[PDB]
């Protein structure tokens, strides 16, 4: 099952205020109109960065696991929100064959009707997390539109990640190094974007 | 952190020899760090003899407050040496003057004046059209100050 990722997957590349300027930047983004895998805890890889989009009505998805083996062999990232606080641990946890939620440690931190988008990337040992929450009224697939994901969590994990899994519909994307032209309004937010590798019209615009 | 005798405190050093450095706490020859020790004759030593500290099969040390300086128990903590950085002291901020400012990520010379910009909560610096810094956010007070270049 695959759905159409029209114009979503765009986040703020840095913490720099830009106003009334069209800025060209090069970073890892989800391609426009690309195929994203549609799910209704499979093993998924972490090749170059993963865009995560989930639609919730009763808070089914609780968190994610990041690592390479995730079988108590090396350090693995455990980000679990148990309905009251977000808990992040990077211990070498021993995971079950089918982890699910019912109804050596170096770092530890404790904090359809809705759409929750997430971007996970690990560059130079730093885990960058971008997110954006918005209300929706749609069931079949992701809504068509544009939105920007702000950074909230920066983890200096220093841990190699090659495989992730989702703990509990959601969509999985992938990021590739393509150039983007970002439109900044007077308030410093991103209102539109152009994928420079989409079509020759987008190439001309870039 | 360990408790050793006063005479054996000198054995906690790179390239050192002795019973402690041979069988209890061995240090690397190219070790990087600091060694801090202090006397604990009024804390760990006992009148009847505090034999709770053992060293190498193992023998206990007769720590007493009536003993000598070399026989007094000493608490030694060795800090072996990125997430653990040193502290950064900040200074007062003066506005409307040509100053050499030093913020979190950038340095420069300019005049800091009150701005009317509306930064996003996650944004720390502002940029102009020509890729130059025009406004920054103060790391202590959540305010935005324009950087006017000096005349
Ligand atoms: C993947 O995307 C291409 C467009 O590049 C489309 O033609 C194809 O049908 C998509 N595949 C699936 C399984 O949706
Ligand atoms: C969530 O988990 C953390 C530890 O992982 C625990 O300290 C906390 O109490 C839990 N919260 C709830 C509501 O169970
Ligand atoms: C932690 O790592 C050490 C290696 O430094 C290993 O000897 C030990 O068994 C590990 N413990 C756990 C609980 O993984
Ligand atoms: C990650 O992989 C590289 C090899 O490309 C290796 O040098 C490094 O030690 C690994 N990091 C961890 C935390 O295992
Ligand atoms: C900026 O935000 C203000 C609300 O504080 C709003 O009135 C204004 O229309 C916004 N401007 C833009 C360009 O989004
Ligand atoms: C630093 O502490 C002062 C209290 O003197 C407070 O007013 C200020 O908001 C604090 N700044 C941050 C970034 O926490």
């Amino acid at each position: 099952a695959y759905t159409n990722s029209f114009t979503r997957g765009v986040y703020y590349p840095d913490k720099v205020f830009r106003s009334s300027v069209l800025h060209s930047t090069q970073d890892l983004f989800l391609p426009f109109f690309s195929n994203v895998t549609w799910f209704h805890n499979p093993v998924l890889p972490f090749n170059d960065g993963v865009y995560f989009a989930s639609t919730e009505k009763s808070n089914i998805i609780r968190g994610w696991i990041f690592g390479t083996t995730l079988d108590s062999k090396t350090q693995s990232l455990l980000i679990v929100n148990n309905a009251t606080n977000v808990v992040i641990k990077v211990c070498e946890f021993q995971f079950c064959n089918d982890p699910f939620l019912g109804v050596n440690c170096t770092f530890e931190y404790v904090s359809f009707k809705n759409l929750r988008e997430f971007v996970f990337k690990n560059i130079d040992g730093y885990f960058k997390i971008y997110s954006k929450h918005t209300p929706i009224n749609l069931v079949r697939d992701l809504p068509q539109g544009f939105s920007a994901l702000e950074p909230l969590v920066d983890l200096p994990i220093g841990i190699n990640i090659t495989r992730f899994q989702t703990l509990l519909a959601y969509y999985v994307g992938y990021l590739q190094p393509r150039t983007f032209l970002l439109k900044y309004n007077e308030n410093g937010t991103i209102t539109d974007a152009v994928d420079c590798a989409l079509d020759p019209l987008s190439e001309t615009k870039c | 952190s360990f408790v050793i005798r006063g005479d054996e405190v000198r054995q906690i050093a790179p390239g050192q020899t002795g019973k402690i450095a041979d069988y209890n706490y061995k240090l690397p020859d190219d070790f990087t760090g600091c060694v801090i020790a202090w006397n604990s004759n009024n804390l760990d030593s006992k009148v009847g003899g505090n034999y709770n500290y053992l060293y190498r099969p193992l023998q206990s040390y007769g720590f007493q407050p009536t003993n000598g300086v070399g026989y007094q128990p000493y608490r030694v903590v060795v800090l072996s040496f990125a997430t653990v950085c040193g502290p950064k002291k900040s200074t007062n901020l003066v506005k409307n003057k040509c100053v050499n400012f030093n913020f979190n990520g950038l340095t420069g010379t300019g005049v800091l004046t009150e701005s009317n910009k509306k930064f996003l909560p996650f944004q720390q610096f502002g940029r102009d059209i020509a890729d130059t810094t025009d406004a920054v956010r103060d790391p202590q007070t959540l305010e935005i100050l324009d950087i006017t270049p000096c005349s």
